[PDB]
């Protein structure tokens, strides 16, 4: 960070002239340890309503990681936020929205 | 949190009566006793009416 | 739990390392051991089984500790190297300071000293191998056949086994042996350990070797053709 | 591959067309089948393309029983995924779950997922139906074998497993040439030169040079291919996947 | 830990609590104290024919005078055993005298009545907490035939007669109002294979069970098996016409 | 089961099967391939190496091939940290030996004796065990040429050929289906590339990736010699077998 | 092989249309329950129907003022008046009332709240068990006489010795210990009522319900005279909090603290019992265990060799069993374990004789089943 | 095959003969509309105006009135009119109000709830008795506890013992768990209930516990009875974690069951078979012998056993006689019966592939490498060191 990232994409909001949706990864994970699943759909379904649509996550690098622990109840959410993500983006191709976009510190 | 009677619509209600009668008929040492169930530190602190017994506490001290 | 400890004496009186010592005979070959009158025959898997293998420089499970003393196990092969060694040592001892040529007995109970050793002393695992310790006394011609256990203690029986499937094979030891007479031939002897080592090899020539030590030094282990003819006289039989 | 396409059909198309012939001809009924290989192979699309033509309801069900809330909570009703799912025939039911996640949970036996699933997978066969004839295949899809849900490791009721390698020189030809045909074709034909002289790593990977190929078209206000642009393209997609998957060894050994 | 550094909330030293199952479970063995010798019994719980009974035992010759059975751990005896000769053999050599019962029931009970891994005006050779216990029995020429319960707790203590092992609680209580000093010697004898006789629930016989003996004159002595049996033969006689 | 004990070599897994000695498996395969064929006219010792790096200089490190004598050499793979220790210490035994009866030292003998300090470490002492293993290549007179290898546990079993380290498995497929039994020292040379180069990720096989030495019974008037072949005889051989 | 294919088709058509064929079967017919003489009852009662003094609607009156404010359970407050005459003496706080659907009047008091009524199904009275037949010679038995038989036989020495009567126990063991088994031995002995309360059932929730119950159930205690409450498995629900997880509940802290205020200063008593049934103290909130609650505390000691003779030979006496058999013998291969595993014993033993055809089980089958329960607990 | 056929016959004319029978059987001429019928008939239309709107009673006063709650939060005082007896009429039950003026009109209820019909399962069991190819030792060992008592009292009430209460079905899957669950389910023709127990497991508010009570009223009233609770462990041991709302119904659901198990006394007519995967590694929660007695492990499939599961198997197939069965068996190391049902399947799959409608004589032999290969890899057992 430092990089301007963010910055980028502040740009190319305006001249779009067409939705956009900045959202957070705060969002994904839990407010109620469940809304987390539905939380992935909705930004998708959303984006189809008000196409184009440039799709924005400033945050993504907790939300993706390696492994995980199912013991703790909260987390599970986290897993399958991740899981449904990778499934969405397969039927996501062909579309007048731009395929997810996402900034991160880290490849 | 004793004097809550059932819910917690009628009972959070109740409890505003008896801050004001507590209050009038002075001079009074009112006892209020164990705090630990209406304490909730936590963030999951409820908004409910359980706040509105407590609230009512910070009133009776200020 | 008190699998962490050895001189935590337990309530339940029992070290799980010991317990697990167990697991790790069970896994092994199956050793056996029949005596006749006049012999030990040692009945025992070897396996063969793996491709690529010059089977020549493998080391045969039998291991002459002396000159009339032998040794079958069951249980991890690293472990059990430590045993063949120490005993290997002591056996020269003894000639060297009691003249006297190896007393089984002592080395029943050396041996099993070192397991029992093992287990006072932190920090040194308890061996999960169980041996079959045979020999002929000084001054005698009576065959000996001894057991040792990973628990310290040793025992001797009219006839054992040790090892994967052992539960098979005690069933026919007990209805084709007796205590009250061992199979007085050597013949005799020889040719119910190839059935009991059948029940569990189910046919192989070289997955079944057999030793045969006779009293007064004479160690020779039997020809493969042989032991194809234990095996096809008996094969005859299960038809009927 | 496809070796994988006469593999598969022969588990899901022959018993959901017809049980009858199925059961006589042979013996039983295949039950669930695994799809396991790397990603980007494009297991998802194979699923998705029998349900096309068998005429199957591609269901595709979310891992989380959460996302569920219609009439309840999913997990609470596991009975009616069932009941419905047997109305529904024929049905391929694409339980996504990758079974990547819960690392602790596959030695364990412990977590809110492996709860549910075990009782699932019981249902099957305490109801019956889906037992008598099996017109409603549980896809499960995963990177591998050895990182599954502790539930599903152990015997039980999978059965039927298909190992997808990632491509071949041949394999990689046949993708390749089917989307330059539709695009803009490659000319001087040296499409073929290019799966020749190496593999890629994934179908995945091949649609990367479809794309790039034609960018670089793009670029000079062509609307046509050549060799030229393929020979860069590839050196460009393929390198990059090297260069980010590299990284994170330091120098051991 | 819960090892010895650890006082017990309640007084007392874990191990030592820990020791006390091991007897318990142990082999049963009886011993009754007369003043014309003493005579100890024990199973030898055979269990199968193929096991050879004779070769194996649990009554063990320490010394000329002296005889021990064990119950505990059978692996700690091992260790025992071999403390215990040397003990003896050690005075014998020095002072060229016979000793007491006593004197040797107190030498074992030197190497229990410490345990840890810690010394501190001491040496160790212990590496842990150690739990069996014998019956010593003997003979010294001062206080005669004595029996002691040597045990790897607290300190020894004598008996005229005890029982110990896993068929103790019955064995023992059998025994407070059956004991006597009057018994002879063939008395005796036949009193130790009756309370045996309950307390093991198959049938007495000859392979599963040996008699020994310490009386001075004879050593110790151990029955012939031909010995032993006859007196079973007795045994199940007198019940009959009782 | 839950709980995974292994802090010490002493205490036991619930299973009985020692965590440590699990985790040292996978060491092993950590590095690459290393392959011993056994010929009736010499050993042939082929391995690709473990380096890959151009700079860090591939071609003067034989980390793989490290004599310990005369007729003795041996090929490593697992950790190199650990292994390190046992190599030197090996060397010194040999010359041991020698020094005691004047004649070199026995194959059999010499695996043996370093199979047992690996059990040591188990036995007593938390000393995690050092988790290794050599391909022995060796001559003695007692049964000609000689292999044997060595598991981390502290057991030795010989065998016709073997393979360690990564990608065991396939190796093995290949060697055994196309085992030509007598076996031929040119022809294990062959044999040995083509292995190789279906197990290594270049599969030109380069030079600069391939450390090799010969041990020739077929050396004139009949005795052992070995040669360690340079990065410029493994070249110029690999020409001679054509797979570049 | 085809011709007797088209039997199996021709089968599974017709045995699916039978099962439909059930529901016409049925038919039309209503009849309902009141026979003999009670469908004449329903002629006097079709003009009373039409006839109006039911429902009335029910109401709980929250304060007199000197007409009364009453407060329906919809939530809504009127002041409204005496119907017929109602004397303003039987309306008072809590009490229910009977009011009209529209008119809004008093008919009749009604006896105050609904909730006794509800948990009144859940008690049960004075339950019987015989002191003699109660397994072992346990401490444990005798120290129960103490507490409750004795203050209500003789108050007397109580007095006298100036002690305060003891009145608390707390019942913890192993499963299988005879918690419930003594308790309901020394409800019958003592001759005193009995009261059950199960507060794993507590549930009835709305931020405090749960309270009131308890409450209510404590106080019908009081009223009776000589009397035992038995609080069941008090282990979770007015035993541990939950304030411990993430976002965590408070419910149960609720239920909790009404209990502890109930029994921690002045309050009137009328020779109230507590009994206390929890699995393990550990669970048990600290605040409950510590004292000036229960009064006293057991632990539960697990049947000396003597205890576990005596509950084997209760169950031998339930068997046919061989004579001279050795029921000494058979306790001291046992464990020392509760005198549920040894009930377990004489079970399995019972069986495996009647699998070998035997009426009479041997020593020998009892033998069989104590290796069998040893193994059982050991490898879990 | 044959046998099969003999019963068809016999079952496709009685089918026959009884639908024709119904038809004047139920009426359709018969008609009962004499004065017993007529007086309920007249007297039900006039006082039952509907909808009607059903109460439950919560006490009574003797007088001819009730207490009783109805659906809104006003409760009612009730009169009772006619119809259903005072007596009959016990505090608790569930009863019908008429909805003009609420007054008892009857009961046909019950405490009817959708929850106990969906638990009731007593349906057609798919298992016979010994269609199984399991060993004989395994299941009489279950027929032991649940069968014995039911078809012979006679040792039990001399003996004196009481019947068993429950087993524990612990495996190993692919011994065939649920299988021998509906093998006996078949012969003793019981009530067979059946719930699973996750259920039981949602964040709704104390839902756990009533669904709990459900169970043991249920199973008293259709005894007598087996209760399948099927993942037992669902409830118990296994978990769904305290971090998503669980930290106040997995303890309270966990506690009621287990308060029910021992209760004041075990029933001794209920009969239950309790599933779990094992209980060896897992807690245990299922409470010590007495309330549920005999527990049963299922051997894993030893070279004998899976002879007769393979003969079921090789009837259909043709060219496997030639083939010999033996060596099939052997070959592979003893494994799960899953594993030999799992070759079955695969061997009439890859035959398709080579081109013959039933196996081949080399089919069988090709069939075992493809299932062993697989089935080792996805379990592994330690490596003998
Ligand atoms: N063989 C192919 N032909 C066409 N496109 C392909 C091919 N394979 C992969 N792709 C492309 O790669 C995208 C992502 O691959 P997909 O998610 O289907 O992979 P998968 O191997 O099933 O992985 P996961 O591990 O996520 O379950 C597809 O949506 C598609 O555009
Ligand atoms: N004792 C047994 N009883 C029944 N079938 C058995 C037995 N042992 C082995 N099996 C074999 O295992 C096959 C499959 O069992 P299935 O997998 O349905 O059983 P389960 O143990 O109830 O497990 P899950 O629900 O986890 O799949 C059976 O059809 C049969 O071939
Ligand atoms: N004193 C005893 N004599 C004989 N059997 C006993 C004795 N005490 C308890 N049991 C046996 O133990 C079992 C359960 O007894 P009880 O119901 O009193 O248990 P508890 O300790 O109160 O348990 P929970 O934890 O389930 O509330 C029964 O099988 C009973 O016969
Ligand atoms: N093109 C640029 N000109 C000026 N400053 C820049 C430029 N790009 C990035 N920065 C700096 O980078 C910082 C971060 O920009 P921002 O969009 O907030 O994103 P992030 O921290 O996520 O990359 C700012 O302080 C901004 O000044
Ligand atoms: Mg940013
Ligand atoms: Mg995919
Ligand atoms: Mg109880
Ligand atoms: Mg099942």
């Amino acid at each position: 960070p430092g990089t301007g990232k963010t910055m980028l994409v502040k740009a190319v909001a305006n001249s779009t002239k067409a939705a956009f949706i900045r959202v957070n990864g705060s969002e994904f994970v839990h407010k109620y340890l469940g809304e987390g699943p539905r939380m992935v759909r909705d930004v998708f379904r959303l984006a189809r309503e008000n196409a184009p649509s440039i799709i924005f996550i400033d945050e993504v690098d907790s939300i993706a990681t390696k492994r995980f622990d199912a013991q703790t109840g909260s987390d599970r959410e986290v897993q399958r936020i991740l899981i449904e993500l990778l499934t969405q983006m397969d039927g996501f191709d062909q579309s007048t929205n731009v395929k997810v976009i996402m900034a991160t510190n880290r490849a | 949190p004793q004097l809550v009677q059932m819910y917690i619509g009628e009972g959070a209600k109740l409890v505003r009566d008896a801050f004001a009668l507590a209050k009038e008929k002075a001079p009074t040492i009112i006892f209020i006793d164990e705090l630990d169930a209406i304490g909730t530190k936590r963030f999951d602190s409820e908004k409910s009416g359980d706040r509105e017994v407590q609230r009512t506490m910070l009133e009776l001290l200020n | 739990g008190y699998d962490r400890a050895l001189s935590i004496f337990s309530p339940d009186g029992h070290i799980f390392q010991v317990e697990y010592a167990l697991e790790a005979v069970k896994r092994g070959t199956c050793a056996v051991g029949v005596k006749g009158k006049n012999c030990v025959v040692l009945g025992c898997e070897r396996r063969s089984t793996l491709k690529l293998q010059d089977t020549r420089i493998t080391p045969s499970k039998v291991s002459k500790i002396d000159s009339h003393v032998v040794l079958s196990f069951s249980g991890l092969n690293a472990d059990s190297r430590i045993l063949i060694e120490k005993a290997r040592v002591e056996a020269q001892s003894h000639r060297l300071t009691l003249e006297d040529p190896v007393t089984v007995e002592y080395l029943t109970r050396y041996v099993a000293g070192v397991q029992q050793r093992y287990t006072q002393s932190g920090g040194v695992r308890p061996f999960g191998v169980s041996t079959l310790i045979a020999g002929f006394d000084p001054r005698d011609d009576e065959p000996k056949l001894y057991q040792t256990e990973p628990s310290g203690i040793y025992s001797s029986w009219s006839a054992q086994t040790i090892g994967r499937n052992s539960k098979t094979v005690r069933e026919f030891l007990e209805k084709n042996y007796d205590r009250k007479e061992p199979p007085a031939t050597v013949e005799e002897c020889v040719k119910l350990t190839v059935r009991s080592l059948l029940e569990v090899v189910q046919t192989g020539a070289k997955n079944i070797e057999i030793t045969v030590v006779k009293p007064d030094s004479d160690i020779v282990a039997l020809s493969s053709e042989e032991i194809n003819q234990y095996v096809t006289q008996i094969e005859q039989e299960k038809q009927e | 591959l496809t070796k994988q396409i006469k593999e598969i059909k022969e588990v899901i198309e022959l018993p959901v067309k017809h049980p009858e012939l199925f059961e006589s001809l042979g013996i039983a009924q295949p039950k669930g089948v695994i799809l396991y290989g790397p990603p980007g192979t494009g297991k998802t699309l194979l699923a998705r393309a029998v349900a096309h033509h068998t005429d199957c309801k591609f269901i595709r069900v979310s891992g989380a029983e959460l996302v569920q809330k219609y009439i309840g909570e999913g997990s609470r009703m596991v009975r009616e995924l069932f009941v419905m799912a047997r109305e529904h025939a024929p049905s391929i039911i694409f339980m996504d779950e990758i079974d990547s996640i819960g690392s602790t949970r596959v030695e364990g036996s412990g977590g809110g997922d492996s709860e549910v699933q075990r009782t699932m997978l019981e249902l099957l066969n305490q109801l019956d139906g889906f037992e008598t004839s099996k017109n409603i295949k549980i896809i499960m899809a995963t990177n591998r074998l050895d990182i599954l849900d502790p539930a599903l490791l152990r015997p039980g009721r999978i059965d039927r497993k298909i190992e997808f390698p990632p491509p071949s020189v041949a394999a990689r030809a046949e993708i390749l040439r089917i989307h330059s045909r539709k695009m803009n074709l490659t000319r001087g034909i040296n499409l073929r030169k290019v799966a020749e002289k190496m593999n890629g790593c994934s179908g995945a990977d091949v649609k990367g040079v479809c794309t790039e190929a034609g960018m670089y078209a793009l670029r000079e206000r062509r609307i046509h291919v050549t060799q030229e642009d393929f020979e860069l393209a590839v050196g460009k997609v393929m390198n990059k996947n090297q260069e980010t998957a590299i990284s994170v060894a330091k120098l051991f050994k | 830990d819960r090892g010895v550094s650890t006082f017990s909330p309640e007084g007392r030293l874990f191990q030592v609590e820990y020791s006390l199952e091991a007897i318990k479970l142990g082999s049963t063995a009886i011993g009754i104290a007369t003043k014309e010798g003493v005579v100890l019994g024990v199973e030898k719980r055979a269990t199968s024919p193929l096991l050879e009974s004779d070769s194996i035992e649990k009554i063990v010759e320490i010394d000329r005078h002296i005889g021990c059975a064990m119950s505990g751990l059978t692996a700690d005896a091992r260790s025992m055993i071999e403390h215990a000769r040397t003990a003896a053999v050690t005075h014998n050599l020095y002072y060229d005298e016979d000793i007491n019962v006593e004197s040797l029931t107190q030498s074992v009970c030197d190497l229990a009545l410490r345990f840890g891994e810690g010394a501190s005006g001491e040496e160790r050779l212990m590496s842990r907490p150690f739990g069996v216990a014998l019956l010593i029995a003997g003979h010294d020429a001062d206080d005669g035939y004595q029996l002691f319960h040597a045990e790897p707790s607290g300190t020894f203590y004598r008996y005229n007669a005890k029982a110990i092992g896993s068929g103790s609680e019955g064995a023992q209580a059998e025994l407070l109002n059956e004991w006597h000093s009057s018994l002879t010697l063939k008395e005796a004898e036949l009193l130790v294979l009756k309370i045996l006789k309950q307390v093991m629930e198959e049938k007495l016989d000859e392979n599963n069970a040996q008699l020994s003996c310490i009386t001075k004159q004879d050593g110790f002595k151990i029955y012939d098996n031909e010995k032993t049996a006859e007196l079973i033969k007795e045994l199940k006689e007198k019940e009959a016409a009782e | 089961g839950s709980r995974r004990y292994d802090s010490r070599t002493t205490i036991f897994s619930p299973e009985g099967r020692l965590y440590q000695v699990e985790y040292a498996l996978e060491s092993i395969s950590h590095a690459g391939t290393a392959i011993g064929i056994m010929a009736s006219d010499g050993i042939v010792l082929a391995a690709e190496r473990k380096v890959t790096s151009t700079l860090l200089e591939q071609d003067t490190s034989t980390e793989k091939l490290y004599k310990l004598n005369d007729k003795i050499a041996v090929a490593v793979a697992g950790l190199t940290a650990d292994a390190e220790i046992l190599i030197n210490t090996a060397r010194i035994h040999a010359q041991n030996y020698l020094k005691t009866y004047n004649e070199d030292i026995p194959v059999e003998i010499l695996v043996r004796r370093l199979s047992d300090i690996k059990q040591g470490y188990t036995q007593h002492g938390g000393l995690r065990p050092f988790g290794v293993s050599f391909i022995y290549a060796g001559y003695d007179d007692r049964y000609g040429y000689q292999l044997y290898t060595s598991n981390p546990s502290g057991n030795y079993t010989g065998w016709k050929a073997i393979s360690v380290g990564a990608n065991t498995s396939a190796a093995q497929t290949l060697l055994q289906m196309d085992y030509k039994d007598d076996m031929k020292v040119d022809d294990a040379i062959e044999l040995a590339l083509k292995t190789l180069s279906k197990t290594t990720d270049s599969s030109a096989l380069t030079y600069d990736r391939l450390e090799f030495a010969t041990i020739r019974k077929g050396a004139n008037d009949g005795e052992v010699y070995q040669k360690i072949f340079k990065p410029q005889e493994i070249k110029d051989i690999l020409v001679k077998t054509g797979i570049t | 092989a085809a011709p007797y294919a088209a039997k199996l088709k021709q089968t599974e058509n017709d045995l699916k249309d039978i099962e439909a064929r059930i529901k016409e079967k049925a038919g039309v017919k209503e009849s309902d329950t009141g026979l003999a003489p009670s469908h004449l009852w329903d002629i006097m009662g079709d003009r009373q129907r039409l006839g109006e003094e039911h429902p009335l609607q029910v109401a709980r009156c929250t304060k007199i003022i000197k007409k009364y404010v009453i407060n329906l359970k919809q939530i809504a407050k009127f002041v409204v008046g005496l119907g017929e005459r109602v004397s303003p003496t039987d309306i008072e706080e809590g009490m229910r009332v009977g009011v009209d659907r529209s008119k809004y009047n008093i008919e009749l008091p009604l006896p105050p709240r609904i909730d006794p009524s509800v948990t009144m199904m859940t008690v049960e009275e004075k339950p019987d068990v015989t002191y003699s037949d109660v397994g072992g010679c346990k401490d444990q038995i005798e120290k129960l006489r103490e507490v409750v038989e004795l203050p209500l036989l003789s108050p007397e020495r109580f007095a006298t010795l100036g002690i305060d009567p003891p009145k608390g126990i707390l019942l913890y063991g192993p499963p299988g210990t005879g918690k419930t088994l003594c308790a309901r031995a020394v409800a019958n002995r003592t001759d005193a009522t009995f009261i059950r309360v199960i507060g794993s059932e507590l549930v009835q929730k709305y931020v405090g319900e749960g309270a009131r119950m308890v409450r209510e159930l404590f106080e019908m205690a009081r009223t009776k005279k000589a009397c035992i409450i038995f609080f069941d498995e008090i282990d979770a629900v007015g035993g541990a909090r939950f304030d411990d997880g993430a976002g965590g509940d408070n419910e149960v802290q609720r239920t909790m603290l009404e209990l502890i205020t109930q029994l921690d200063g002045f309050d009137p008593r009328g020779n109230i019992k507590v009994m206390f049934a929890t699995n393990r103290p550990n669970t048990l909130d600290p605040a409950l265990l510590r004292p000036g609650r229960i009064d006293r505390k057991v632990e539960f000691s697990l049947p000396d060799l003597e205890g576990r003779a005596n509950i084997f030979r209760i169950h031998s006496k339930s068997m046919s069993v061989e004579r001279g058999i050795r029921w000494e013998l058979i306790s001291r291969l046992c464990p020392n374990s509760t005198g549920a595993e040894l009930r377990s014993v004489c079970t399995e033993a019972g069986m495996f004789a009647i699998r070998a055809r035997r009426k009479v089980a041997t020593e020998k089958d009892f033998l069989k089943a104590v290796d069998k329960v040893i193994s059982g607990y050991k490898k879990f | 095959t044959r046998c099969k056929l003999k019963l068809l016959r016999m079952e496709r004319i009685k089918d026959h003969l009884l639908l024709e029978e119904e038809f004047v059987s139920n009426s359709e001429i018969l008609k009962p509309f004499e004065k017993k019928q007529e007086e309920e008939k007249k007297q039900l239309e006039e006082i039952r105006g509907n909808p009607l709107s059903i109460g439950t009673l919560e006490e009574i006063i003797d007088d001819d009135h009730a207490i009783v709650t109805s659906p809104t939060m006003p409760d009612y005082y009730v009169s009772i009119l006619s119809f259903v007896d005072k007596e009959l009429l016990e505090p608790g039950c569930s009863v019908l109000l008429h909805h003009k003026t609420m007054s008892i009109v009857g009961v046909l209820q019950d405490d009817a709830d959708p929850m106990v019909s969906v638990m009731k399962m007593d349906k057609s069991p798919t298992e016979s008795y010994s269609d199984i190819g399991g060993l004989e030792s395994q299941i009489q060992e279950i027929k032991e506890s649940v069968e014995l008592p039911l078809t012979h009292p006679e040792l039990y009430e001399e003996m004196g013992i009481k019947p068993p209460k429950g087993v524990i079905l612990y495996g190993a899957p692919g011994t065939g768990k649920t299988l021998l669950a509906k093998a006996v389910a078949n012969q003793t023709s019981a009530t067979f209930l059946r719930i699973v127990g996750s259920e039981l497991i949602q964040k709704y508010l104390g839902d756990g516990p009533r669904l709990c009570r459900q169970i043991f009223k249920v199973a008293g009233e259709n005894a007598p009875s087996i209760v399948f609770i099927d993942e037992i462990d669902a409830i118990g041991t296994k978990r769904y974690d305290s971090n998503s709302g669980g930290e106040r119904e997995i303890q309270r659901t966990m506690l009621e069951l287990l308060n029910q198990l021992d209760g004041f006394d075990d029933r001794g007519d209920v009969k239950v078979i309790m599933a779990t995967n094992k209980i060896e590694t897992l807690d245990p929660a299922l409470i010590r012998p007495g309330r549920i007695d005999r527990k049963i492990l299922f051997e894993n499939p030893d070279l004998s056993t899976k002879k007769k599961i393979l003969g079921i198997h090789t009837s259909k197939m043709n060219l496997s006689e030639d083939v010999n069965l033996e060596t099939l068996v052997t070959t592979k190391d003893d494994l799960s019966g899953a594993d030999i049902q799992a070759m079955c399947t695969e061997a009439g799959l890859l035959a398709l592939r080579e081109r013959r409608m039933q196996v081949t004589a080399e089919d069988f032999k090709q069939a075992k490498e493809r299932v062993m290969k697989n089935k080792v890899e996805e379990n592994l057992e330690g490596l003998y060191l």
